């Protein structure tokens, strides 16, 4: 389609609106109540254009261009009179009852508000009433309110109850009155509640974690990175001040995560911050503790390495591509153990199969709203894989979308199209051992044991494809099930089936595998995602290695003397009582991590490794992207003191003091050829990011915005002499404002937006090819693997039924978005989102047990007697208690695992 | 409370300034203290500045040379060209980098005893200048015994920084001669300023409105 | 039309010209808010066409300026010729009262320009800096090398990728080795400008009247070849005054930067303010009300008195009679009594704003004014009758170091040295601006000969008509806003600010991000108090600026010192470095 | 919109009277009588229609109240001058197409036809000089001319 926009031909897609067309032409139309992922639904008035028929008419009429499509042969003015005059007319209404709040706001310098006064060029007010005022609510730990500063523009809703389907969140009252909030005080109960504080373009919703320490958004250091919080890889800006983690933007990736994170990974952050981090080296002698500095430290450590008969290494999912392979050159590929248990790595190493040998395509995060029909086997989406569950919300959208096509209605117009499918959507079918939050627009959850999961799995596989192996002993009512399940799948233009490792169960990702195996036979573009627990869990998996116990049992044997243990707390996946006795006995334990974990309690060396925010690597998502994440800021620009280092430089100067007794700090660069040169699995992660000597016209990317401030001041306390600005001989960002952040310069990694004018969220707007597509010149991260030409054979190995037996009690796990992932319930504003600690009956055994709900009861798993208080739960299978995992004492790997002497108590 | 500096220029050090201080206890009997106090009195109240400018701030400090402030009653008037002549040098302007070695030699080539006030934010710590042609303040190689806040700093200010130098002076402890006796030169540990001036600036409550004249 | 308003100037005779002998494809013209006709023009064709306007009927006679830009980062070139790195010629036309900007577009690896020596001899300093700064080589240059930064100097400080900050390199460390590198790289080499160490018979003496000289005017080296104490020849050596200004200019945002405007010449003050609020208001499109053309006006001719009390005052001093200095700076404290009361600083007021002035007059500032008026006269006439009628001082000035209008006007000399030539050009009435043409004034000019009396007296006389254009601010003195209204007036006025929603928000986001001025190139020429001072702004759009070009005088001046003063005694150079009127901050930016 | 004795001779259709500057609407005339003051009648209208605003675009939701509160004050004599021209700014900008649904284009009608025909009762509600500020000590006003 051909427009005209104030006498200037243009090319545009003629199914956009006229807003979003001129926006990703880089015209300037000041907007509010629209949204790239939300549509348009005309409220704030704000994006009046003039419009004429014909080239030869002078009247025109106002309209607004988030509601008018972009057809051929349209004439649009921006700069017109009238619509300049109505566009400051209406940021002047919306300024009556405005209060005077910018100093003591947390939006000032990123608000929508304010950057939309500045552009229709209103600053005289000639209003001279009272204006309007509100009480406000307690929203929870996370989002501050305050209503007085509500334009109503409406997107909050929009957001949290048409797109998240959040259902605590709404409008009320009328005419200027209109409130936006909860029904009554309380926690927003959305997963997805932060990015109402992206999503206002006022003051409203506010970060309260990032209020509790606030600064501007001119002070802060930003650098791009990659959420360490689960599998799914989201893209974030952290930012820093004063050598704090102060906050966690979202990143706009147009091809995983676009334009929202989850609370987890939005909130769970504090960790870095916590005072009792490792700051230094620090060896034990006896039962003093000695810091060292970097030197001292690799030279001792290599002399008992070298003294040492076998030294073998225990890495992590949390940890690096880059550290966990330096781990592996440092004690040998034989020697290297991953650190997670062997039913664990079994789980995961079949789900890496499936993915890069099962010839199924895995979609990316944004892909998945395509879909249209979506099975979800044993995997709580919501709680481990979060952004998934809001994608897949999208996906089962679909339908109403499809529906308003038909109709040849715009898919801009969202709300016609919301008219349209009323209750209409895509089918989702969920299985998990109780009830999930997918319930509400699930088309039918199955509650049942995993076993039982995998067996409705293969049944529906059986029921798809007859080669597929049967499955004998299903009721008539569960088989009436799965054949509406094999109807809703075999009808599907584009299936996807949805698996992980946090079911506990081998078999439930063989159905999963099966059942996507049988679609694809079928010929359907059948998908296959895999959910992983930990950030690089992907990326051990590809890596290889033995299982936690194997290094255990060689510690335990005593063939091997000496330990490196990276990034691990090792309780998560092996009984606390075996890891603690297998430390005792080594003779040497190093510890290379940045919290402050239990085994360090043992350790002869603790080495003070990096976090994310003071490290760069790279992670492997859960769908096979190499991702890197960038070092936000340097821990020893303030404190001298800080000896904390990426955990590739210190296992790659222990290597180099070990073989040549010299220290070699190496380059990033480096650690990432030698990966792909030794792993050519890994030879993707050259590709993720451009190496150092990337640059812009000559100059590298900014850490900081060109206005940060206090430079000759920030660090006078200490001393008056003002340092260098510490220098990044790792990648090409610098660790100051004297680098390249042009929306139009040539690169994928954007570490914040902004734009002139534009300096809220909305300047992600200019970083874009259109307005909520991908970024100009490419999203970053690049997929490891391709579909395999050729697939894998049916998993003939269907478990027969859960049988409850007396005295032994089947653990389910039960996961929860705030708790089951280590760093961040290692935050402190966690903890009071985090659910007190439970144990999950069912009725019937709990009536069994003589118990009744909140009593505590107490059970014993590998000497470990500990005390819980009973929750019933109706819909959970009997023979099985439910626990949370990855909480205090509840490990991970207890998943599917037995209970004895469960007694009130 | 007193710092003593032994000067080294041929020793095994390359970063200027070629010296090395440390925090010792005052040296000062009965004769040798009123004849260092004379001394001392003689130097404060005759300082000869160095006729040396870099930038405005020069501008400021030769208007309180001149008759409407009239710094000669001070007895600090007589602006000597030759550095062999001048005890006082002030750093007035910015420390430009191609100036800094220039700078260095003229301090160099000024005699036993000399003292060094830097004037203004450029000369203090580089001020506004925080770019690639400007050192980040003058004593990053030259030692400073009175640093002036300002930019510029008016005539005034030029004059009580020289008050400041002058009970600096009163106080500390040189050598009375060359051949025989301590050659350090002891440097009175003072109180800040800042500190002094807390009690009377802290309690201001109200100032006149800038509305009038 | 308003007066900010973009122009192509294609209605200018000289495009015309320059259409009928080259042809229209030869060049391509920019629409700007600079005033004047900007003209693209290709390499190969550069010195045909600067021989072109050389030899006009109404010929461009002075070679303004020559700088410098890097395009790379420019997102906004629309209708502008491909280039990574640009060269822009700034010629005036005295007699068409006219000038042209002629810019030159340049490749990345191609960095090299045809020199521009030979039709202006005062392009060798710009195109030492350009080349100094930039890395731009200009071919056939007779001595190509650092101005500004010193021999052993890496990179080329005004390219994009060069970082500004001094805390992005290590502290200065001055070291034993690096002290005596500098100052070997310090040390005159007179083979390398061409000069013997002496004849047969005997020896020229190498003398550095500088850095630390009392007749050099700041961080300022000349290296005298003296033959007894004649002057064989001189090489002004410059660039110990390096703020790197322009640098900062694209360091700061557009209301952060106006205290570095202060600093550009700094007995200037306010007169150095007024062509960059002027060129970021063109660049705003600002039209600021009467009241704010009239406060600036009096500040700028405040500051004018300040400038020439100090400069006749000095030149007094340099001839030797040393008395009116104390008089004339007791006369600069009455000054400073009106400017402390309105501004609130002495030397660097920076108190001009985008759209205005920061604060309204005070309560009792005609006082003052009135006080200074009927102060100043009297004094003026001491001095006059004490000093410059002294014959002594007539001897020591008159005939000294003189040129004539073809020297002044092919070194690019302005101010007091050009209207001593005769040619009568001053900013104020040829290009009026800030309000200029509603005062009557004077402007005095010379029988012919630029001398070093001859300068002075005529600064004497400036004097005199700027306290003419004081009397007429202070009896004529409107009623209004200080402030324009427009919605770019940085900072918005304060009481609507401190209680006003949108005002705040506007306040709020001028202070921190900054004024977000739409992409374009504006100029503004004005006659400060040394000579010609103008501001070249380059705008991408954002709130910082891209380029931040400044043309200040006292270059042109010093560079003009070797031609003038060849063969003349040390006494003659010390009165002629005395009648110039120049400071080393204006000289090095 | 209002209409004078003048239109009493038009015939009831939509086309008549549209072409006379209203709408027949509901076709169920009312009279005003010389008694009633236009202001106070156009005061009771306007806070009628912003509070029945349903909320959801900004310049009915937030224009309308402006002008109740601007013909509040000229109904106590308290009006500022500007007022009638925000009044016409409003009645202007309110109109069709400029707002989400026909609500407040049928609220600025009776105001903008009150002011053509009884100006003269909005300009004797306008008795203060216009003040938006108080004086702010210490700081000197940017007086407008
Ligand atoms: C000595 C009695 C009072 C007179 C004060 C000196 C007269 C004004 C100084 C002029 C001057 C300026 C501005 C100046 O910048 C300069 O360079 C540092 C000089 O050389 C030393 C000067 O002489
Ligand atoms: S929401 Fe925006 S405009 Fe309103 S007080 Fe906060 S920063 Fe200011
Ligand atoms: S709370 Fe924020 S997002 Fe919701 S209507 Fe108000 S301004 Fe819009
Ligand atoms: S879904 Fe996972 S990767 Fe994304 S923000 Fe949440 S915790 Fe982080
Ligand atoms: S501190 Fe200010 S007044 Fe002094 S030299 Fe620097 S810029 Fe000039
Ligand atoms: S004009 Fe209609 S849509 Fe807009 S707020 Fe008023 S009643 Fe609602
Ligand atoms: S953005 Fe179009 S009316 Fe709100
Ligand atoms: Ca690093």
């Amino acid at each position: 389609a051909t427009i005209h926009v104030d006498g200037k031909e243009y090319e545009v897609n003629g199914a956009d609106n006229l807003l979003e067309a001129c926006l990703s032409l880089g015209l300037d139309i000041p907007y509010f109540c629209w949204h790239p992922a939300l549509g348009s639904v005309g409220a704030c008035r704000q994006c009046a254009v003039k419009q004429y028929q014909n080239a030869e008419d002078t009247r025109g009429r106002l309209v607004m261009s988030c509601m008018t499509p972009a057809s051929d042969g349209t004439f649009i003015s921006i700069d017109d009179e009238e619509a300049k005059q109505f566009r400051e007319s209406v940021v002047e209404w919306l300024m009556t009852n405005h209060p005077h709040d910018c100093p003591v706001c947390e939006e000032g310098g990123n608000c929508h508000l304010q950057d939309m006064t500045v552009m229709t060029g209103h600053s005289f007010r000639r209003y001279r009433f009272t204006k309007r005022t509100h009480r406000n609510q307690d929203l929870g730990p996370f989002i501050s309110h305050e209503m007085n500063r509500c334009i109503a523009c409406y997107r909050c809703v929009r957001y949290y109850k048409d797109y998240a389907d959040g259902t605590d969140l709404g409008v009320y009252g009328a005419h200027d009155n209109v409130y936006f909030g909860r029904p009554e005080d309380g926690t927003l109960e959305s997963e997805f509640s932060g990015n109402l504080v992206e999503i206002c373009p006022t003051g409203v919703f506010t970060d309260k974690t990032h209020s509790e320490r606030y600064n501007r958004k001119w002070d802060m250091q930003f650098a791009p990175s990659i959420c360490q919080q689960c599998s799914i890889g989201c893209n974030i800006s952290p930012g820093e001040r004063y050598g704090e983690l102060r906050r966690i933007e979202n990143r706009y990736n147009g091809t995983v995560n676009h334009y929202f994170l989850c609370d987890r990974g939005r909130f769970g952050y504090g960790y870095v911050n916590l005072k009792d981090r490792p700051r230094q080296p620090v060896q034990r002698r006896g039962d003093d503790f000695i810091t060292l500095n970097a030197e001292q430290a690799m030279q001792g450590a290599a002399d008992i390495l070298r003294q040492s008969k076998k030294v073998i290494g225990i890495g992590s999912p949390r940890a690096s591509v880059e550290s966990n392979f330096a781990l592996r050159e440092l004690v040998g590929e034989e020697n290297f153990y991953t650190g997670i248990a062997h039913g664990e790595q079994e789980r995961l190493q079949l789900a890496l199969k499936v993915l890069r040998e099962g010839g199924i395509y895995t979609p990316a995060l944004r892909e998945i709203e395509s879909y249209d029909a979506v099975l979800v086997l044993g995997e709580d989406v919501t709680q481990t894989g979060a952004r998934v569950a809001l994608a897949v919300r999208q996906a089962v959208k679909g339908k109403a979308r499809e529906m308003a096509a038909a109709q040849k209605v715009a898919d801009w117009q969202i709300a016609a199209i919301l008219n349209i499918g009323q209750r209409a959507k895509h089918p989702l079918f969920v299985t998990n051992v109780d009830d999930t939050r997918l319930d509400d627009i699930a088309a039918w959850t199955y509650r049942a044991p995993v076993e039982d999961q995998a067996r409705l799995g293969f049944a529906i596989a059986h029921a798809l494809d007859n080669s597929a192996p049967a499955v004998d002993g299903i009721e008539p009512e569960l088989q009436s099930k799965i054949d509406v399940i094999v109807q809703a799948l075999a009808g599907a233009k584009k299936p996807l089936i949805i698996s992980g490792t946090n079911a506990g169960s081998l078999e439930v990702i063989q159905a999963a595998a099966n059942v996507a195996k049988a679609l694809k036979g079928r010929g359907a573009d059948v998908g296959i995602t895999m959910i992983a627990r930990s950030v690089n869990s992907m990326g051990l998996g590809i890596m290889g290695g033995g299982s936690l116990e194997e290094a255990l049992t060689e510690l335990e044997t005593g063939r091997a003397d000496a330990v490196v243990v990276l990034e691990n707390d090792l309780h998560r996946h092996a009984s606390a009582i075996r890891v603690n006795a297998a430390l005792a006995k080594a003779p040497l334990v190093m510890v290379v991590d940045h919290q402050r974990t239990a085994i360090m309690e043992n350790a002869h060396l603790v080495l003070s490794a990096a976090s994310f925010a003071e490290s760069d690597g790279t992670v492997i998502n859960n769908e096979g992207r190499a991702q890197r994440f960038f070092q936000v800021y340097d821990p020893a620009y303030y404190d001298s003191k800080t000896v904390m280092l990426e955990s590739w430089r210190w296992l790659h100067s222990l290597h180099s003091t070990l073989l040549s007794r010299e220290v070699d700090w190496t380059q990033l660069d480096h650690v990432i050829d030698a990966v792909v040169a030794k792993i050519p699995e890994l030879a993707g992660i050259k590709d993720a990011a451009p190496d150092a000597t990337f640059r812009i016209r000559g100059q590298k990317l900014a850490r900081e915005p060109h206005r940060y401030s206090g430079r000759t001041a920030m660090r006078a306390n200490i001393s008056v002499h003002e340092p260098r600005q510490p220098q990044d001989i790792d990648t090409m960002f610098t660790f100051s404002m004297e680098g390249n952040n042009q929306p139009t310069a040539h690169r994928s990694q954007v570490p914040f937006a902004w734009a002139p004018g534009w300096n809220s969220p909305q300047a992600w707007n200019k970083f874009q090819d259109e307005v909520g597509g991908k970024l100009r010149f490419g999203d970053p991260g690049v997929r490891l693997f391709e579909t395999s030409e050729n697939g894998l054979d049916y998993f003939t190995s269907v478990p027969a039924r859960f049988q409850p037996q007396d005295g032994k009690w089947r653990i389910a796990p039960y996961y929860h978005l705030f708790g089951s992932d280590e760093l961040s319930q290692r935050a402190p504003v966690f903890q009071s989102r985090m659910p007190q600690p439970y144990i999950k009956l069912n009725p019937a055994d709990a009536a069994k047990l003589g118990v009744n709900a909140g009593t505590r009861v107490s059970f014993s798993y590998d000497g470990n007697t500990v005390t819980l208080p009973v929750e019933i739960a109706e819909g959970l299978t009997a023979g099985q208690v439910g626990l949370p995992m990855g909480m205090s004492g509840i490990a991970p790997v207890l998943a599917g695992a037995h209970l004895e002497d469960l007694k009130e108590a | 409370d007193y710092t003593l500096t032994r000067i080294d220029p041929n020793g095994e050090n390359d970063r200027y300034p070629l010296q090395k201080q440390e925090i010792v206890t005052d040296p000062l009997n009965v004769f040798m203290g009123k004849l260092n106090d004379m001394v001392n009195w003689g130097r404060k109240n005759s300082i000869w500045p160095y006729n040396f400018g870099l930038s405005c701030c020069y501008v400021e400090m030769v208007t309180s040379f001149t008759a409407v402030h009239d710094v000669a009653r001070f007895g600090a008037e007589v602006l000597r060209a030759s550095p062999r002549q001048a005890d006082l040098m002030v750093v007035a302007g910015t420390c430009f980098t191609k100036m800094a070695p220039v700078i260095q030699r003229l301090y160099d080539q000024m005699l036993e005893p000399k003292w060094v006030i830097s004037m203004g934010a450029c000369a203090n710590s580089g001020g506004m200048y925080d770019i690639y042609s400007v050192v980040q303040g003058v004593d990053k190689f030259i030692p400073v015994d009175v640093y002036i806040p300002g930019c510029p700093p008016r005539p005034e200010a030029y004059m009580q920084a020289l008050m400041l130098l002058q009970e600096s002076i009163g106080k500390e402890r040189r050598p009375l001669s060359w051949v025989v006796g301590d050659q350090g030169v002891y440097r009175a540990n003072m109180q800040s300023e800042r500190e002094r001036k807390r009690g009377e600036r802290i309690a201001v409550t109200n100032l006149r409105t800038p509305d009038e004249i | 039309e308003p007066a900010w308003q973009t122009r192509d100037h294609l209605d200018d005779p000289v495009i015309g010209e320059l259409r009928n002998r080259f042809g229209p494809d030869a060049f391509t013209v920019q629409a700007t808010r600079t005033g004047v006709p900007v003209v693209w023009i290709k390499r190969e064709q550069l010195l045909e066409v600067g021989d072109f306007l050389k030899k006009l009927p109404k010929p461009y006679v002075m070679l303004f300026d020559l700088h410098g830009m890097d395009e790379r980062l420019r997102t906004h070139r629309e209708g502008l010729p491909a280039a990574d790195f640009s060269v822009f010629y700034h010629l005036i036309s005295i007699d068409r009262n006219r000038d042209i900007m002629l810019k030159v577009a340049l490749a990345e690896n191609d960095l090299h320009v045809p020199t521009f020596t030979k039709l202006f001899p005062n392009a060798n300093w710009y195109e030492r800096e350009t080349w100094d700064l930039f890395g731009i080589t200009f071919d056939g240059h007779p001595n190509l090398r650092r101005i500004m930064m010193p021999q052993t100097w890496k990179g080329h400080p005004l390219r994009k990728d060069y970082p500004a900050r001094a805390t992005e390199f290590s502290p200065f460390e001055l070291t034993k080795a690096k002290q005596d590198l500098e100052m070997e790289a310090l040390t005159f080499k007179p083979e390398e400008w061409g000069m013997k160490r002496g004849t047969e018979n005997e020896d020229f003496m190498f003398l550095n009247l500088g850095p630390n000289h009392p007749s050099a005017h700041g961080a300022f080296r000349i290296v005298l070849q003296l033959d007894g104490e004649e002057i064989v020849d001189c090489v002004p050596d410059i660039g110990y005054h390096h703020r790197g200004a322009e640098k900062m200019g694209e360091r700061q945002s557009w209301h952060s930067y106006i205290p570095y405007t202060d600093r550009i010449e700094y007995l200037g003050g306010c007169v150095n303010e007024m062509p960059y609020v002027l060129a970021v208001e063109k660049l705003a499109g600002i039209t600021v009300p009467d009241r704010v053309n009239v406060i600036r006006v009096m500040l700028s001719e405040l500051f004018r008195i300040n400038s020439h009390l100090l400069y006749i005052s000095t030149f007094i001093q340099d001839v030797g009679a040393m008395t009116p200095v104390f008089f004339a700076f007791t006369d600069r404290q009455k000054i400073y009594d009106l400017v402390e009361a309105i501004t609130g600083f002495r030397m660097h007021p920076a108190w001009f704003r985008i759209g205005g002035v920061a604060h309204d007059l005070p309560r009792g500032w005609d006082r003052l004014l009135r006080e200074f008026l009927d102060w100043m006269p009297k004094r003026l006439a001491s001095y006059e009758k004490a000093a410059l009628q002294n014959t002594i001082l007539k001897g020591r000035s008159q005939g000294v170091a003189a040129y004539g209008a073809k020297e002044a006007l092919e070194w690019g000399t302005t101010g007091a040295g050009l209207r001593a030539t005769g040619i009568d050009f001053d900013v104020r009435k040829a290009r009026p601006y800030s309000g200029y043409e509603n005062f009557d004034f004077e402007i005095p000019v010379g029988g012919g000969v630029s001398d070093c009396y001859t300068r002075v007296m005529l600064k004497v006389e400036e004097l005199r008509q700027s306290l003419r254009i004081l009397e007429q601010c202070l009896n004529n003195m409107p009623e209004g806003p200080f402030k324009a209204d427009h919605p770019l007036t940085t900072p918005p006025p304060k009481e609507r600010t401190l209680q006003h929603i949108e005002t705040l928000i506007t306040h709020f986001l001028q202070v921190s991000w900054g004024p977000v001025m739409p992409a374009n190139e504006s100029f503004q020429m004005i006659e400060a108090t040394k000579g010609i001072n103008s501001y070249y702004l380059t705008s991408d759009g954002s709130t910082m600026s891209y380029r931040t070009r400044v043309r200040t005088p006292s270059f042109a001046h010093l560079q003009q010192i070797p031609a003038a003063i060849r063969g003349s005694l040390v006494s003659d150079l010390i009165v002629y470095l005395g009648s110039i009127d120049f400071v080393m901050s204006d000289v090095d930016r | 919109d209002f209409l004078t004795e003048a239109h009493l001779d038009l015939p009831m259709e939509f086309e008549s009277i549209g072409k006379a500057g209203s709408r027949l609407g509901t076709a169920l005339a009312m009279a005003v009588d010389h008694e009633i003051n236009m202001v106070s009648l156009v005061r009771n209208l306007e806070e009628f229609f912003a509070r029945e605003s349903c909320g959801w675009c900004t310049p009915c939701r937030d224009g309308l109240p402006w002008s109740v509160k601007i013909l509040r004050a000229l109904e106590r004599g308290e009006g500022q001058p500007g007022d009638i021209e925000t009044l016409e700014q409003l009645c202007r900008f309110l109109g069709p197409g400029k707002t989400f649904c026909a609500h407040a284009p049928g609220a600025v009608e009776p105001l903008q036809s009150a002011i053509k025909y009884f100006r003269e009762e909005f300009e004797a509600g306008i008795k203060q000089p216009f003040s938006n500020t108080h004086l702010i000590n210490g700081i000197q006003p940017n007086l407008l001319k």
